[PDB]
């Protein structure tokens, strides 16, 4: 999931 | 309670400035010419010539340019979302759902800040693409931008400020109505507090607009309709021009959306 990576940044 | 809601309004505005490089305050100053000019794009010649200023067939070049801007807008909104108090402490799966349904509604909300009735600013203000040029594109490309201009003209008449928009976009993503939400009660607790700060902010910043809060909430459903029409227009691109393909970030947004 690309969105999860932007939230976990 | 009053001094706490105004601290939340000041908290969202400062996080707003740090998340979006082109604010409404700067954008309206460029559009009115009250500053110290963007390259006007009105046809294929000015587009093929102004491509050195665009941060990135004629219709395909506008398609690719929007996709590039859209990817960047999602990342800036996600950064703003992580600064909303309580949002980052929510479960990670709901954070995705909240951003999956709220990004485009915020994109179209902030797309109005850069719009007038003639065109829209592009490339952080360095360019200006006219509505007449975006409407003369080959179909279905020519009907993508007109619904956004019609909404922006009505939305800008509210004369909201960047401090007002910061709370409003926060209210948008903190909506407990999104499908797939696991824990709705903490999300609604954050939105109800966001709505109180929004209501208080509109009474302080706009003592003349008596029912601005009510009028603002009524545009909040117009954004969901634009998203629907935009989705059903993107599916035509997937079917008509079998050459185009969406960015992996935008593909995950629309994957199983509504
Ligand atoms: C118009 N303008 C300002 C940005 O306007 C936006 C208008 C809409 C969007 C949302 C975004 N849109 C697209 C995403 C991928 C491909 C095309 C689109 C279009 O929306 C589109 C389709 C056909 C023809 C023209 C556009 C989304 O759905 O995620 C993001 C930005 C441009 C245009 C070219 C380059 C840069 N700035």
């Amino acid at each position: 999931s690309l969105l999860k990576k932007l939230l976990l940044a | 309670e009053s001094a706490d809601l105004r601290a939340l309004a000041k908290h969202l505005y400062d996080s707003y400035i740090k998340s979006f490089p082109l604010t409404k305050a700067k954008a309206r100053a460029i559009l009115t010419g009250k500053t110290t000019s963007p390259f006007v794009i009105y046809d294929m010649n000015s587009l093929m010539m102004g491509e050195d200023k665009i941060k990135f067939e004629v219709a395909i070049r506008i398609f690719q340019g929007c996709q590039f801007r859209s990817v960047e807008a999602v990342q800036e909104i996600t950064e703003y979302a992580k600064s909303i108090p309580g949002f980052v402490n929510l479960d990670l799966n709901d954070q995705v759902t909240l951003l999956k349904y709220g990004v485009h509604e915020i994109i179209y909300t902030m797309l109005a800040s850069l719009m007038n009735k003639d065109g829209v600013l592009i490339s952080e203000g360095q360019g200006f693409m006219t509505r007449e040029f975006l409407k003369s594109l080959r179909k279905p490309f020519g009907d993508f931008m007109e619904p956004k201009f019609e909404f922006a003209v009505k939305f800008n008449a509210l004369e909201l400020d960047d401090s007002d928009l910061a709370i409003f976009i926060a209210v948008i993503i903190l909506s407990g109505d999104r499908p797939g939400l696991l824990n709705v009660k903490p999300i609604e607790d954050i939105q109800d507090n966001l709505l109180q700060a929004l209501e208080l902010q509109l009474k302080l910043n706009h003592p003349e607009s008596s029912q601005l809060f009510a009028k603002l909430l009524q545009k909040m459903t117009d954004l969901r309709q634009i998203v629907t029409e935009h989705v059903q227009l993107l599916q035509v691109i997937k079917k008509t021009e079998t050459d185009m393909s969406l960015h992996p970030l935008l593909q995950e947004i629309y994957k199983d959306l509504y």
